[PDB]
DNA sequence: TTGTCATTTTGCAGGTACTCTTATTCAATATG
RNA sequence: CCUAAGAGUAC
DNA sequence: CATATTTTGCAAAATGACAA
């Protein structure tokens, strides 16, 4: 309720104190509740590209890193206008640190991490970070301690590293 | 001229709500005052030219609203505050009808 | 004081009368849902008169001669006699009229016939008679089944509450029962065919206007009936053995344990 | 990290703007106002999803004013930095107090206090960089950094990061 | 009474 | 708000426009016309915004809806087009 | 129902509430000489069942407190043995319409 | 020019949540600590820093901006200060409530006396509304005068269950003026309950205990009924010849300083108690000067001081005198006269009144020409315009602007022009006991100094022409104009809902004439028949 | 029966001098006076002692005491009454204000 | 182990608008 | 300018 | 010589016993 000025804890991924508006369940615009899904770098980049191409098509009706950057710049200029410096920086950051290429690989990754039955924040971090070993991932992400077996995390990171291309 | 209580009652009986609001606000005294969503008090420092709104105590700067109330209403609320009463004004419902 | 007490009473879109807290004061405004400005004093014909006068006014028999109808009144006056279904219709209509007579005599113990009701049927009948030039000599084009079914459909069409459940339907019937009694009292088969001598188009026009005027007389949601009632009581007070007038009004509003003239009536 | 969230914005339209292209005006005015914006409640707001049919609803006329208040609901992609989160980035500048790393749309300033003692600033090289015993961190160099604090700023945000933990630095 | 002319009582 | 909105197929309010509804529609439309809102009807030379709104209402060319609020907070949406102006 | 002549000792009034669901109602014979329900001022009272009360609250979108109240000491409520929360339908011969139905919740 | 643009979102107040200031909230919202009773410094030309008119609370001079918000007196709401009281004092409006609360709570351990173990406490606590709960709890716990550290078991009155009681004996508390005196049962010992100890015992009441007493955990805790920090209202509340509130606040500061010095330098308990009583009296009379029994705090001129409660209550108080009803602009009042030649819904308006009262018409392509013509005519002749409101908020007075030349109107601007014929205007006669005594008429501008109205409309107004005055209000927007013409118009009021019959009729000369005209003896020759037929405006033209 | 007797008393008062008032006004008055289960008087100790909102209740009588009790009890006023909106200077939910006027984009496009 | 009955104190507010005129703002003793 | 008082107009 | 301070309408709530 109002609660006047209520105190709150400081956010920390170690404790997973993301926030009152970053809870696991969020009420969607349709009125029902959906799990808080988080996008990894490649998945977020694909989502951005899909949104931009859809916007470009709606306006119209009404791979290598260099060519990808040229295409995204041209499409950004054609679709939207100005004041997109933050968007341009995010887009180039995503293209530079692009862990995956197309829909098939990101879909396989997301379904694999869904099969892990783990927290969306943790699986998104695992998909984004390109870790190598298991203890390295555990020390990088404190939230993964005492949640999954060491061998299972190691092997799933092995498949993720195998799926890495370019 | 005095638009007394029972003139307001006659206008209510006529059902003309907007005319009553215009009589009580635009014709007499309309005051724009700023409040915050944390505490309903009017203790919001609003530097309009610099575009800076800040309620000290609540320590918020991004949760400010402006409302149009009669200056007599603002004076009544400030007098209640001076008399150790908090007439907190909120812009959303916390309870269902 | 009266205005402040009733200032927040309003008619809502479900026809209930509620205050600012949503408490139900009346489940329908004025117990009939009608705007006060659309109410006129009219006479209920069934409640008064004698039993013989009531039969002569309303009873119609197609198989006897004591209460038969003149065949010249309507076009098919020589074919209706000897019918069975039409006699059943007249039987149920007269039974309903008798039930209405008993009901009205129950409601008004003094037998007062003139009461304020929404739609003025008499003016509608006069307007139809003057508009369609009723010659009062030509046999009527109407059929009895037409009259009965038209009255029934008109009763079905007088809607005050638009809900679609048993509670709301019962409330609607309770709301329109008295006006339906008046309507059956006026648009009876004998009275239509003999006293007024409607035609088919004139009867349809009368039904349409009754329905339109009844729908137009329903109170509008959002009406501030509380302030209206407070003013309608207070203003006549300014024009003003047992205490009366302003002192009695003050004793009533200020509910006082001890009053000047406590009197009791024994029958 | 990047998320997608359900957001709502109130837009007031003048009476003069209720032509047949009102939907177009509302869609355009939602953009240029929230696209690429920044706030402390949701971090950065980068783009809007499902632009084909954004929920505009009906729109309420303000009494005595005539303007209409639409509560447009939409899906927005956001980037909210969080405490104790490891993220990749690129160094863009270095200074005496520390160095700035480009993470998405934000610049995280890692101070010289949050690095191992082997790494030291060096202004001799052009451009000045950070050089250690085993590796050197220069401009346009990939580096992984763990964010442990965030500072809300005007139309921007300057978080606090570190590389002191194991397996933090250039890849 | 009233007041005027509390209650009674109070 | 989805729970509040009574579905159109089972609205139980009067299909006739109330006097207050008509007054507010005429006032709102006149105020909008006074502020150069587009006109959806042809003008026969009339210049008063109120009578322009009256002409718009006469032939149901007002693109507004009434959100009738029930005492419990639920509401029904009635387009001006489908409301019957009998008064 | 206990029907007494003059009065009940208050030492017995305190033990009137027995173990539920058994309820004890006390009436004075002087108060029961004339049946109040036959008075023309007293309209018809019908107790509602739980399903009927639920339907009444559902159809009118009402809460418990928004209904008109009837005290749990009213002579008609004592006559019918109303318990708190139970709703009586009141049938009345109105003069604007023939029949009017009200509802009162016991408090 | 009004108020300039603000980027903050515009909403309407949906809920008003009441409560009490916590002292820490007062200290947080206050912008200055008031310490010096003086309002102006020794130079007598500027506001003293730290005085009662601190510039941080708002500017007392139109020439200077507020030191806090850097806004003029038009915009600045005024920002509160705070006075840190030397010792806690009772709030004069809560003393009775404080007595009830301390009579419901143990005066030593600070726990509610009758817990749920008592039979009647389940009934008391089951009550929903806070006020009824508190009434029941008080009327059952006022008679208990022992903390009852051990109580009979709820299951059976055989074994004893120990609760968190201390076993002390609660005193009987009365009020003697502005203080509470407690008499403990003699093992009576009478002593004045210090406000400090009552505050301490209030701060020890558990959350569950005082939430059953009606108090709120977030908005009103019982210990907040004791004043430790006084919120000082800004100068807008007490504009200057200082206001009564300023003098009372100066007295409060003087008493506070006296008590603080006495405590700091050491003094006999009698002097300390006297200073404390003086401070309590000053605070109480500042908030309420109409305390029964206690003498009124007189002003320097020997009259009672107008306290805040005096400002709020009464017919002329804030609520009834400035909020429920208030003086309004765009209103006229003058003597009324009858006119048989006016229509039922018409009202005759003197030309001077029509030249004074104005309506703002938005400049539109449909009315650019006539509005421009009215602007050209100016305010000195009727019809004409008095002001031109620009889209930027700047206002052009038609007087003194004829030198600048002709003004080019632009769409969206407003022309504030004289009310013309057929303008809907609300028309009233007071007291105005019913809605028909306040109706919408159409203006007809006439060349004499009285309002003119039809004879048939005098009955709903209860108006004669023996000196009656009537009031005229002009709507200032299209919405108000339209709803006034479509809801309050005179023809729509002919049939009153008061008695479902017409409220206007034929009266006075017309009634006598209509009786004399319709007699069987009355015959009219051709010439008079033609004149009478022509006098009927809608006569079809056939004899 | 008390409500019926109250209506009869008020009707007798009104019609003692021959004046006539429609039934529904007196019916509304006597229903308000008896809606709480007892005879609620039109006085400070009657209708003004409900939970109908502090701002509404203070506008009649005992203003400052009502405000003090509201502050101590932390009453929440939902501003559903006329007096609350009159004090706050906003359109009351009465008459023309008993509903919200909104814009249909689809109908507006459908016109042209 | 429970009713009884019989004196002494408990709070107050008065309709709606509107016009005009008149007086008065602590006096005086006391210290800087 | 405020306050108080008095006289008065229409109810 | 000038500013500062000394007519009206009651039902209860509360009280003092109390009685075995
Ligand atoms: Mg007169
Ligand atoms: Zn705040
Ligand atoms: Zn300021
Ligand atoms: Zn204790």
């Amino acid at each position: 309720r109002r609660r006047l000025k209520k105190v709150e804890e400081e956010e920390n991924a170690a404790t997973l104190q993301l926030g009152q508006e970053f809870q696991l369940k969020q009420i969607n615009h349709q009125g029902e509740e959906e799990e808080l899904i988080a996008l990894n770098l490649s998945e977020a980049r694909l989502v951005i590209k899909e949104a931009l191409v859809e916007r470009r098509r709606a306006f119209k009706r009404s791979e290598t890193r260099e060519k990808e950057l040229e295409s995204i710049d041209v499409l950004l200029e054609q679709t939207t206008g100005g004041n997109n410096k933050d968007l341009k920086n995010t887009m180039q950051y995503l293209t530079n640190f692009s862990r995956f290429r197309d829909q098939e690989t990101v879909g396989a990754v997301i379904q694999l991490l869904k099969s892990t039955g783990l927290h969306p924040f943790e699986v998104a971090q695992l998909g984004s970070l390109a870790c190598d070993t298991a203890d390295e991932a555990k020390t990088l992400i404190p939230s993964l301690n005492n949640k999954i077996s060491d061998d299972e995390l190691e092997r799933i990171l092995k498949e993720l590293s195998n799926l890495e291309t370019l | 001229l005095r638009f007394g209580e029972m003139e307001r009652d006659c206008m209510i009986a006529h059902g003309a709500a907007s005319f009553l609001k215009e009589r009580l606000m635009e014709a007499s005294d309309a005051f724009r005052v700023h409040i915050c969503g944390i505490c309903g008090l009017m203790t919001v420092i609003a530097k309009l030219n610099h575009n800076q709104f800040e309620c000290k105590g609540c320590d918020n700067k991004i949760d400010i609203y402006q409302i149009h109330i009669p200056y007599a209403a603002k004076l009544l609320f400030q007098e209640l505050m001076a008399m150790n009463i908090t007439p907190r004004l909120y812009t959303d419902r916390s309870r269902d009808f | 004081r009266l205005v402040k007490a009733l200032e927040d009473i309003m008619v809502h879109y479900d026809n209930t009368t509620r205050n600012s807290l949503g408490n139900v004061i009346q489940f329908i405004y004025g117990e009939d849902g009608m705007d006060a400005a659309h109410i006129e004093k009219q006479s209920l014909d069934t409640i008064g008169g004698s039993d013989a006068a009531f039969e002569k006014r309303y009873r119609v028999d197609l198989l006897n001669t004591d209460h038969t109808l003149d065949p010249s009144l309507l076009e098919s006056g020589s074919e209706i006699l000897g019918d069975l279904k039409l006699q059943v219709l007249l039987d149920e209509e007269y039974k309903q009229l008798v039930k209405d007579r008993k009901f009205l005599r129950e409601v008004f113990v003094d037998g007062e016939a003139n009461w304020p009701l929404p739609v003025n049927i008499r003016r509608i009948i006069q307007n139809a008679q003057q508009t369609f030039h009723i010659d009062h000599t030509k046999p009527s084009d109407l059929t009895i089944k037409d009259i009965v079914l038209g009255v029934k459909d008109l009763q079905e069409n007088l809607l005050v509450l638009r809900g679609k459940n048993e509670i709301i339907q019962n409330a609607q019937r309770d709301a329109v029962t008295l006006f339906c009694c008046l309507l059956r009292s006026r648009l009876a088969t004998r009275r239509v065919l003999q006293e007024y001598r409607l035609t088919k188009q004139a009867f349809d026009w009368v039904l349409s206007n009754i329905e339109a005027q009844f729908l137009r007389s329903v109170v509008h949601p959002g009406e501030m009936v509380g302030v209206l009632a407070a003013q309608s009581i207070g203003e006549p007070a300014t024009q003003m053995k047992v205490t009366s007038g302003v002192p009695r009004l003050k004793e009533i509003l200020n509910v006082a344990k001890n009053m000047k003239t406590p009197s009791l009536t024994v029958y | 990290m990047f998320f997608i969230k359900d957001l709502s914005l109130n837009i007031t339209l003048h009476p003069s703007f209720f032509g047949p292209r009102m939907k177009q005006y509302l869609k355009t005015k939602l953009l240029e106002e929230v696209e690429g914006s920044c706030t402390g409640k949701f971090g950065y707001i980068l783009c809007v999803l499902d632009y084909d049919n954004i929920d505009i609803q009906r729109g309420r006329i303000l009494p005595t004013d005539g303007s209409a208040e639409f509560n447009v609901k939409y899906r927005a992609v956001v980037f909210k930095p969080f405490k104790g989160e490891v993220v990749d980035g690129t160094v863009v500048s270095c200074s005496q107090h520390g160095f700035e790393v480009q993470v998405g749309p934000m610049k995280v300033f890692v101070t010289k206090h949050l690095m191992p003692q082997d790494l030291t600033f060096n202004a001799g090289s052009n451009p000045p960089s950070y050089q250690s015993s085993e590796d050197v961190i220069t401009i346009k160099s990939r580096i992984r950094v763990k964010i442990e604090g965030c500072i809300s700023q005007v139309s921007s945000i300057h978080a606090i990061g570190s590389i002191k933990e194991d397996y933090l630095g250039a890849i | 009474t009233x007041p005027g002319v509390t209650x009674p009582g109070v | 708000l989805k729970e509040k909105a009574i579905p159109k197929d089972q609205r139980a309010t009067t299909p006739y426009m109330t006097k207050y509804e008509r007054a507010r529609i005429l006032g709102t439309r006149a105020l909008q016309i006074s502020m150069n809102a587009p006109v959806f009807v042809d003008l026969e030379g009339e210049t008063d915004p109120l009578r322009i709104a009256m002409k718009e209402l006469a032939e149901k060319k007002i693109p507004l809806v009434i959100r009738r609020y029930l005492p419990d907070g639920s509401f029904e949406d009635w387009s001006v087009e489908e409301l019957i102006v009998d008064l | 129902i206990f029907v007494y002549q003059n009065n009940i000792t208050p030492s017995a009034m305190k033990l009137v509430p027995s173990i539920p669901p058994a309820t004890i109602e006390t009436f004075n014979e002087a108060a029961l000489v004339v049946n109040i329900t036959h008075h023309e001022l007293v309209p018809k009272h019908i107790r509602l069942s739980s399903d009927e009360k639920r339907e009444l609250l559902k159809r009118y979108r009402l809460k418990e407190s928004q209904l008109p109240r009837i005290q749990r000491a009213d002579p008609v409520a004592l006559y019918l043995g109303l318990k708190r929360g139970e709703v009586v339908k009141i049938i009345r011969k109105s003069e604007t319409s023939g029949r009017y139905a009200s509802y009162r919740i016991c408090m | 020019v009004g108020q300039q643009y603000s980027s903050a979102p515009l909403r309407t107040v949906k809920e008003v949540q009441f409560g009490l200031f916590s002292p820490e909230e007062v200290r947080a919202i206050s912008v200055a600590k008031i310490r010096f009773p003086e309002t102006m410094d020794e130079t007598q030309t500027r506001a003293k820093i730290g005085g009662l008119n601190d510039p941080r609370l708002g500017s007392i001079d139109r020439n200077l901006k507020c030191q806090t918000c850097q806004e003029g007196m038009n915009e600045c709401p005024g920002h509160f200060g705070h006075i840190d009281l030397a010792k806690p004092v009772f709030h004069v409006g809560f003393i009775a409530k404080i007595k009830k609360v301390c009579e419901c709570v143990c005066m030593h351990c600070g726990k509610l006396l009758l817990d749920e173990h008592n039979e009647l406490m389940r009934q008391a606590l089951a009550i929903k509304d806070s006020k009824k709960r508190f009434a029941a709890i008080w009327t059952l716990c006022k008679t208990k005068m022992v903390c009852e550290t051990d109580v009979p078991s709820e299951d059976d009155p055989t074994q004893l269950v120990s609760r968190g009681g201390c076993g002390n004996t609660q005193p009987t508390i009365r009020k003697d003026g502005l203080k509470l005196v407690g008499s403990w049962k003699k093992d009576p010992e009478l002593r004045v309950l210090s406000t400090e100890e009552i505050l301490n015992i209030f701060k020890h009441i558990s959350v569950k205990d005082f939430t059953s007493l009606g108090f709120n955990e977030v908005f009103s805790r019982p210990e907040w009924m004791i004043l430790t920090c006084l919120p000082v209202p800004p100068p807008p509340v007490r504009p200057s010849g200082e206001d009564d509130l300023t003098f009372k606040l100066a007295d409060i500061l003087k008493a506070n300083i006296s008590l603080e010095t006495l405590e700091h330098n050491g003094a006999p308990h009698h002097a300390i108690e006297e200073a404390e009583s003086l401070l309590q009296f000053h605070v109480a009379t500042y908030m309420d000067n109409d305390i029964a029994g206690q003498p009124q705090a007189l002003q320097k001129s020997g009259r009672p001081v107008k306290s805040i409660r005096a400002r709020l209550k009464g017919k002329e108080g804030r609520i009834r005198g400035n909020l429920m009803g208030k003086r309004v602009d765009f209103s006229a009042r003058t003597v009324i006269s009858g006119d048989p030649n006016l229509e039922l819904d018409q009202v005759g308006v003197p030309k001077s009144i029509a030249k004074t009262l104005t309506y703002p018409e938005v400049v539109t392509p449909y009315n650019i020409d006539r509005l421009t013509q009215l602007v050209r005519n100016g305010p000195n002749e009727h019809p004409g315009a008095k002001y031109v409101i620009r889209d930027s908020g700047d206002r052009i007075d038609l007087r003194y602007s004829k030198r600048a030349g002709d003004i080019q109107l632009q769409y969206g601007w407003k022309v504030e022009r004289h009310i013309m014929d057929n303008d809907p205007v609300l028309f009233n006669r007071q007291p105005s006991l019913h809605k028909m005594s306040m109706m919408a008429h159409r203006v007809k501008v006439i060349p004499y100094s009285t309002f003119r109205l039809n004879l048939s409309v005098t009955s709903p107004y209860n108006a004669d022409f023996d000196g009656d005055e009537m009031n005229l209000h002009v709507p200032q927007s299209e919405e108000t104009r339209a709803e006034l013409s479509q809801l309050c118009a005179v023809p729509l009021q002919i049939v009153s809902p008061q008695s479902n019959k017409p409220c206007m009729g034929i009266v006075q000369d017309t009634l006598c004439g209509i009786r004399k005209l319709t007699l069987r003896d009355t015959f009219i020759e051709l010439d008079q028949v033609l004149n009478m037929l022509y006098w009927v405006p809608d006569w079809d033209g056939v004899i | 029966a008390g409500r019926a007797a109250l209506y009869k008393e008020v009707y007798n008062v009104i019609a003692s001098d021959g004046s006539y008032v429609n039934y529904r006004h007196m019916a509304l008055l006597v229903d308000v006076m008896t809606t709480q289960g007892g005879l609620t008087s039109v006085t400070r100790h009657g209708f003004n002692r409900s939970n109908t909102g502090a701002l509404m209740r203070c506008s009649f009588e005992e203003t400052v005491e009502i405000l003090f009790e509201a502050g101590a009890s932390a009453e929440l006023d939902d501003c559903r009454g006329v007096s609350e909106n009159v004090i706050l200077g906003q359109m009351a939910p009465i008459g023309t204000g008993a509903f919200d006027v909104m814009i249909d984009e689809e109908s507006l496009v459908k016109y042209m």
